[PDB]
């Protein structure tokens, strides 16, 4: 998923750079530098967010392990609730008949 | 004599909740180093936007003209 | 890996080109555009390398880093909730242990014969 | 009905009922954090 | 190398001679550590798990002139709160083995590398 | 009781003692089931234990 996100971000940055290069001569140069520095700020934001994502990518295993631990403990928790329900249902419904 | 239809008791060493599997897979030491963001931005003052616009866009995901822009944009 | 280094070089080249274009570029400003294009090519090569890696990421960390959250602190809440639920089920099990302890001693004190018989049986 | 066999039935019913209620109260409330 | 001279004023001075803390001076921050080089640093911090008294300071000064000049303000900062943590633990009580007088005048050769007086006035003020 | 219900008691029919042994066996099995929920509540052997006490209650 990080590969697809990186490829999509690269394609979007390339399309935006091509659109800025096409619209650079249309816009006035003083405002064109403002647009270029704004787009460069955008590309720096994309690059640092991809940097944060790939800084997370090494830590995916701990998140997956904690998720598996949570699922196991919830599974057991559900069973305890189920046993109580089984006890309540058998003690209150089957017995009366 | 013997008890009716008695069944086999389960194993002694099996998966339970009271066991600490974080110590089993050795992740508690990472927790020790962990035990930033708003903590880092909160420890400093205590002791003493474009991001929201670009969030959905990144959530979804000539040379002569450039030279002329570089030459004329210096004003 | 090398994808992270390529992304860091891409960010450095983008910042350098932004600073150069912000100032009055006396030399060939097309070198900055060439650096940006090389950064895009390095990002595409890193995307291909990650496609060979086939790494998956969920989207919640994206709005966490939109807030600016480091991955270490996300791992902090992951390990925290794991240990907290472990403590909760351990406490429930221990209360279950002392409850059946009072059950065993009560069944012993009021019903000694069948409790002793089951103690023989196990 | 209304003989001493009937009150033995509802006594062991309420004993099982007050077991899960005591368990239910013990799990719904308690000491939140102390490192009531 | 600045981190090594930071370890020349962290593991051999703060921990008063404990061997297992100095070999794991970067390894106790395992997650904030260079994981491809913590083992490489484990090779060199095991030879210096016991503290070693390095008496010469001009070898730092000779290697600093081939180095960026930001690092002399680093090493004066890397020793400022470092010995402040020592003297507070010396005040609080468990620091019965202070960095001794030979290490004291070892630091006295260091701040004159660029005459960083203003960054060292208030450090010497709070020390005194 | 012969048809449809598995039989664990013999023909001697100690009616008061069948009353108490069934009370006796249920309580120790409930404590055994609590120990089962303590050790491995996610086991396969739970429904065997559930239908055994249900057999006791019939």
């Amino acid at each position: 998923r990080l590969s697809t996100l990186i490829e999509f971000l690269l394609h979007r940055a390339y399309s935006e750079l091509m659109v800025l290069t096409d619209l650079l001569p249309r816009k006035s140069d003083v405002e064109r530098k403002i647009e270029i520095v704004q787009f460069a700020s955008r590309t720096r934001q994309l690059f640092v967010r991809l940097l944060a994502l790939v800084k997370w990518a090494n830590n995916a295993g701990k998140v997956e392990k904690c998720a598996m631990i949570s699922s196991f403990l919830d599974q057991q928790a559900i069973l305890f609730v189920d046993t109580a329900d089984r006890l309540a249902s058998l003690a209150r419904d089957a017995l009366v008949h | 004599g013997p008890f009716y239809l008695m069944r086999e008791l389960p194993g002694s060493t099996e998966l339970t909740g009271s066991t600490n599997l974080i110590t089993h897979y050795n992740l508690e030491q990472a927790y020790n180093k962990f035990c930033v963001k708003e903590k880092l931005s909160n420890f400093l003052p205590d002791l003493p936007l474009r991001s929201l616009i670009e969030k959905p866009p990144i959530l979804s995901s000539g040379t002569m003209l450039a030279g002329f822009r570089l030459h004329t944009g210096p004003l | 890996h090398l994808e992270e280094h390529l992304e860091k070089f891409v960010e450095n080249i983008r910042q350098l080109g932004i600073i150069v274009s912000d100032f009055q570029p006396s030399s060939q400003a097309g070198l900055n555009q060439k650096l940006n294009f090389i950064v895009t090519g390095l990002q595409d090569i890193d995307k291909c390398r990650q496609q060979l890696h086939d790494i998956t990421v969920p989207l919640e960390v994206f709005e966490y880093i939109d807030q600016g959250r480091n991955p270490q602190l996300y791992t902090k809440e992951c390990l925290e909730r794991a240990l907290a639920k472990n403590e909760q089920v351990k406490g429930k099990i221990d209360t279950m242990k002392k409850f059946k302890s009072l059950l065993i001693q009560e069944l012993s004190k009021v019903f000694p014969e069948d409790m002793a018989k089951y103690r023989s049986i196990r | 009905m209304a003989d001493r066999l009937t009150q033995l039935q509802d006594a062991v019913n309420s004993l099982a009922d007050q077991f899960c209620n005591a368990i239910g109260v013990l799990q719904q409330c308690g000491p939140p954090a102390s490192f009531a | 190398a600045i981190k090594k001279i930071t370890k020349d004023i962290l593991k051999v001075l703060n921990r008063k001679g404990t061997a297992e803390t100095d070999q794991l001076a970067p390894i106790v921050p395992l997650n904030p550590g260079d994981l491809t080089f913590l083992g490489g640093e484990d090779g060199q911090k095991r030879r210096r798990n016991r503290p070693e008294a390095f008496p010469t300071a001009e070898d730092i000064f000779a290697k600093f002139q081939h180095l960026s000049h930001y690092d002399q303000h680093q090493v004066t900062a890397q020793v400022s709160r470092n010995v402040l943590e020592q003297i507070t633990s010396f005040a609080l009580g468990m620091s019965y083995h202070l960095p001794l007088v030979q290490h004291v005048q070892f630091i006295f050769d260091l701040m004159e590398y660029s005459l960083s007086i203003s960054g060292l006035i208030d450090f010497a003020i709070q020390l005194l | 009781e012969s048809q449809g219900i598995e039989r664990l008691h013999p023909m001697q029919f100690d009616h008061k003692k069948e009353l108490r042994k069934l009370n006796m066996s249920i309580l120790i099995n409930f404590l055994d089931l609590l120990d089962i929920l303590i050790r491995s509540p996610g086991s396969i052997k739970r429904e065997e234990k559930l239908e055994d006490l249900k057999l006791l209650f019939v």
